């Protein structure tokens, strides 16, 4: 049953993300859209996540399975980094509207994407090199915690997801004050004009974005830290069979939040 | 001054335009149809050319 | 006295109307009834030219049916190679508001134009290899909407001051002025023999001009709004117009009156361009709803569509041998159909 | 054929050399802001143009603000019909509409209102924003504060009008002058706020021809236009 | 050809009533928004009122509000302007300009350079 569920999830991820990728590629051919490169990269990263998840369907071998787990981890890291890139792009557009037009370019987008993938696949395969992250006493069956020690996930949490979330929250909270001020000015002018003759939109959008970002990997990193702290607790059965699927199912949600919710990307898909 | 100038110029132009000869609509349509029929076979957009001679294929 | 002139003009208009009514005896639709319909036309995009930074306003084919020139909002004149798609020139204009472009029949010149009340002449055959500006013709008091070549030393230009003009490029001076329009002159077309030209002028009337003498030989009315485009029939004895009331009309020089109307209820946009095929059997129009239509010139039916653009179609063009048609658009792309 | 190969290679080389310069030009085109200046003979648009600068069919002005480049295009030497050459300005960030508020009755104010309404509702200018300058404030104040000129004669609704709640009168100004100013501003806002679309807005200011803050106002309004565009794009506004 | 002919002018004592009319031909009347303008001696042309295609978006100028009324009948292609309680300031020539194009919500039809789709005019005078 677990393998059946994994196969279904991988199929859905592959199909949706590939469809979104081709739609975005057609839109990029038509227009210029320097900000659609990041959406295309996100779709590619999510479909690669799906393929990697499909890779593990065999067992459901130490080196073979130490190389599969690294691939899956690198895919997840790339997907997490692309969303941060998108968020910084939006924040720089809003906060510095003139300098953004004066600086941003396809060369910058391509260089950033190359660096993204390089860092992602460095992070994926660091544990295979650093001796502390690696575990010992292999039994014959493989899993994320049969190769990689919980110290690896602790380090990832300390230097990764949580410092990233502290920025994903600050940016989208500073982008709310500006929208509030603009809405106030618009409402004032509208009232004046009407006399002469949306109040919970930005908050809703920001809440959806922040919840989607934060509910993906935090239940896994927190439980890994709990495992590191408490030795008596046997938090492996739930830690590598139930709490891992949320950060993977975030790949089903990302296309709906960064592709379908765009007006030009919904029209192109309808034309397709 | 300007108004009378405009009126007189318009009157002269209208007179000169009225002093012309006209052909019948049936004859004009026959001539147009004859031209289109005579030159029908030299129109690639009407009769598509084989892909060998097409330079945009 | 003035009222007498007005009444005499009204009487002359009545006389002309009576004469035209007398001349008509049967409709073009009745005449071309038994002719078999063309069937259906399905052209396909063979090329797509990229390189303009903004919306395209004009394009003109070359006499060899291979090269073409285009003008854009970005202030650039580009000379393409239709077969291979490799750019051959990119001339930077001094103004970004350009409404028309033309290519000399020899192929050694191009003409710019626009809202600065000038169309310039650029030499493409400089020994140094640099496309410099040769002549700058001034004298119009409103924007320029057409600037077409007669030979390497004669250009006929339309203007937004209600007058057309004929220039001799060598000394850069006018030679004739064509007055009589009340609105803005919006298009132009030279006769195949290059002895007469027509023009629609934003007052819902087209005219016939004699280049040699400089007088209005005929006036054609029947449109309800501004006339945007005008083309000559292949044999030189008729022409087609396109206006903002969403219809096209065919006029005959000899009969002196309209012959047919190309319209449909579903169409409520304005015609931006019109062009004839090599044999004159097809009339192609580009509309404001991002599509072009293919009309049967003799039957009045609709035969096809050129649906490949995502913004306003602003220009049209058929080659001098009927090999293909081009269409620019506001989405910045030139497309070639076959 | 070797000759054909040589010709094709030279053609590709020329195409690449052209593409490079087009790529260089795209950035300069994208990092520049174009503005259309409208108005009338009565309105002091000439003086505003002079302040910004401190048979040609169009005049061009270039000014720089904090390393940002603006291009202001002033139409001159054209006939009085507008429905044709007004479509050449579809892709400008803003229109600077200068209207003299001290010119009520010919009904110059009504003519300006009609022009604003037509421009606002045009079909190729349905995503452009207007930076409305209400000029000749000093003349308006001088005329209203002393004289028999009554606005209600030409704008009968002015009788039943009182200063809005959000008014910010300049300390040292008469209530009558403030009421007249805000009545004219509300008259101009009644047209624009009635669209109910969200793709363009109006930015009114109370200006004098010799004001030194007009370029700063244009800069700030362009910044607001771009910020609002992006916020609306990202589903926040 | 576009034709607009206005009639129903003359001389009226102050405080009287009048009714101008205009007949149109050569175009579809029901697809365009009609309009009235005027030009007093020594002054330029000025817009008076206008009405939509269906006839449900009327609007007047400030100085005629309440007195004048504009009504169009699309079954006969006619336009009317009922004037009530005239004053000496209403002495001018009244034209019947028309929308430049159909189906639009725009208008540029007051131009000094003779607007093509404007009528010839009818004289209205108010004196004691
Ligand atoms: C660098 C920083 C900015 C950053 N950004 O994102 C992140 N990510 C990195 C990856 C995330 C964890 O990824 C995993 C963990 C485990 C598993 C897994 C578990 C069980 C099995 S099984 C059933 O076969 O035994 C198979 C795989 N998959 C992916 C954490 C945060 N860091």
């Amino acid at each position: 049953s677990f393998g059946v569920i994994l196969a279904v999830l991988a199929s859905l991820i592959i199909a949706t993300n590939t469809l979104v990728a081709v739609a975005v590629l057609l839109l990029i051919h038509k227009n210029d859209g320097v900000s659609l490169c990041f959406t295309l990269n996100l779709a590619v990263a999510d479909t690669l996540i799906g393929v990697a998840i499909s890779g593990l369907l065999t067992d459901q071998q130490k080196t073979l399975c130490s190389l599969r787990m690294a691939f899956v981890t690198s895919s997840a890291a790339a997907s997490v980094l692309t969303v941060m890139l998108i968020t910084f792009d939006r924040y720089l557009a809003i906060k510095q509207p003139f300098r953004y037009l004066k600086i941003m370019s396809g060369f910058v987008a391509g260089a950033c994407i190359a660096g993204l993938w390089l860092v992602s696949y460095l992070i994926g395969f660091l544990p295979l090199g650093i001796p502390m992250f690696q575990q010992t006493a292999y039994k014959g069956q493989c899993s994320f915690f049969a190769v990689f020690h919980p110290h690896f996930v602790l380090t990832l949490s300390c230097v990764g997801f949580f410092p990233a979330m502290l920025l994903f929250v600050f940016f989208y909270c500073d982008m709310l004050k500006i929208a509030s001020m603009h809405s106030q000015q618009i409402r004032k002018m509208e009232h004046a004009g009407a006399m002469a003759g949306s109040d919970f939109k930005a908050l809703r959008t920001v809440s959806v974005l922040i919840g989607s970002f934060a509910l993906s990997w935090t239940p896994f990193l927190i439980t890994g830290i709990v495992q590191v702290a408490c030795q008596e607790c046997h938090l492996y059965l739930v830690l590598e069979r139930y709490l891992w699927l949320l950060g993977v199912g975030n790949s089903l949600l990302n296309p709906l939040i960064y592709a379908y919710w765009q007006k030009e990307v919904r029209l192109q898909l309808y034309h397709m | 001054t300007a108004s009378i100038a405009q009126a007189r110029k318009l009157v002269e132009q209208l007179k000169m335009e009225a002093n012309i000869d006209r052909i019948k609509v049936s004859k004009a349509a026959a001539d147009l149809m004859a031209y289109c029929e005579a030159h029908a076979k030299e129109d690639p957009l009407l009769t598509p050319v084989p892909a060998s001679e097409n330079p945009f294929r | 006295e003035l009222d007498q002139l007005r009444q005499e003009a009204e009487q002359l208009k009545n006389q002309i109307r009576d004469a035209r009514k007398a001349c008509a005896d049967a409709t073009l639709s009745q005449i071309t009834n038994n002719i078999d319909p063309v069937g259906r036309i399905q052209m396909r995009t063979r090329r797509t030219l990229r390189g303009h930074l903004a919306k395209i306003y004009a394009m003109h084919w070359g006499t060899d049916s291979r090269l073409l020139v285009s003008a854009s909002q970005d202030g650039k004149l580009i000379i393409w190679d239709s077969y291979t798609t490799n750019k051959v020139h990119a001339i930077p204009l001094r103004s970004s508001w350009v409404m028309t472009c033309a290519y000399a029949p020899s192929g050694n010149y191009v003409a710019c134009g626009g809202l600065d009340n000038i169309c310039s002449i650029y030499n493409l055959k400089t020994r140094e290899g640099n496309v410099r500006v040769s002549r700058e013709l001034a004298g119009h008091t409103g924007y320029l909407s057409c600037c077409r070549f007669l030979d390497d030393n004669q250009i006929v230009t339309s203007s937004g001051d209600t007058t057309c003009a004929l220039w001799d490029i060598e000394t850069g001076q006018q030679t004739t002025t064509f007055t009589g329009h009340t609105g803005d002159v919006m298009s132009l077309s030279l006769a195949p023999d290059t002895r007469l030209f027509v023009s629609g002028a934003c007052d819902a009337s087209a005219k016939l001009w004699d280049v040699r003498e400089g007088m209005c030989r005929q006036t054609f009315t029947g449109h309800e709004s501004d006339i945007n485009a005008i083309c000559f029939f292949p044999n030189g004895n008729a022409f087609a117009t396109g206006s903002d009331d969403a219809t096209c009309r065919l006029f005959d020089l000899r009969a002196d009156q309209e012959l047919m109307t190309y319209s449909h209820d579903n169409i409520i946009c304005g015609i931006t361009s019109v062009s004839f095929s090599k044999s004159g059997r097809l009339l192609l129009a580009g509309y404001d709803d991002f599509n072009c239509n293919v009309w049967d010139a003799l039957k009045a039916d609709r035969a096809g569509v050129l649906a490949g653009h995502d913004n306003r179609v602003s220009c049209l063009g058929v080659t001098d041998d009927g090999m293909a048609v081009a269409t620019g658009s506001w989405d910045s792309f030139l497309k070639i159909w076959n | 054929t070797e000759d054909q190969r040589n010709e094709e290679k030279a053609q590709r080389e020329a195409n690449k050399k052209i593409e490079k310069q087009l790529q260089k030009d795209k950035q300069v085109y994208r990092a520049t802001h174009r503005l259309l200046l409208l108005g009338a003979g009565e309105s002091g648009k000439n003086t505003i143009v002079k302040q910004m600068r401190i048979t040609s069919g169009i005049f061009e002005t270039k000014f720089q603000v904090d390393k940002v480049n603006f291009h202001m295009f002033d139409v001159g030497a054209q006939r009085d019909e507008r429905r044709k050459w007004i479509q050449c300005f579809n892709d400008v960030t803003a229109i600077i509409f200068v209207v003299a508020s001290s010119s009520y009755n010919t009904n110059r104010l009504q003519a300006a209102l009609k022009l604003f309404d037509s421009i606002w509702n045009n079909k190729w200018l349905r995503d452009t924003s207007v930076i409305l300058f209400l000029n000749k404030q000093d003349l308006l104040a001088e005329k209203v504060l002393a004289g028999k000129s009554k606005i209600e004669d030409y704008f009968p609704e002015f009788a039943r009008y009182t200063t809005p709640e959000d008014a910010t009168p300049e300390p040292g100004e008469d209530p009558r002058v403030t009421r007249a100013k805000y009545f004219i501003r509300d008259e101009f806002l009644r047209i624009s706020t009635a669209s109910g679309d969200g793709r363009h807005y109006c930015y009114p200011h109370f200006t004098c021809s010799v004001d030194t803050e007009n370029i700063r106002r244009v800069f700030n309004d362009c910044r607001d236009i771009i910020q609002r565009m992006h916020l609306r794009q990202y589903e926040l506004l | 050809q576009v034709q607009l002919q206005e009639s129903g002018g003359g001389l009226v004592q102050p405080g009287g009533s009048l009714r101008l009319s205009c007949a149109a031909s050569g175009f579809t009347f029901s697809n365009y928004k009609m309009n009235w303008v005027r030009q007093a001696p020594g002054k330029g042309l000025e817009w008076v009122s206008d009405i939509s295609q269906s006839g449900a978006s009327i609007s007047y100028t400030g100085s005629v509000k309440g007195r004048f009324t504009i009504s169009r009948d699309n079954a006969k292609n006619t336009l009317y302007l009922q004037m009530n309680s005239l004053k000496p300031e209403d002495t001018a020539v009244y034209y019947c300009a028309r929308c430049p194009a159909p189906f639009t919500r725009d208008c540029f039809d007051v131009t000094s350079t003779t607007y093509a789709y404007r009528g010839q005019g009818t004289q209205v005078t108010v004196s004691s």
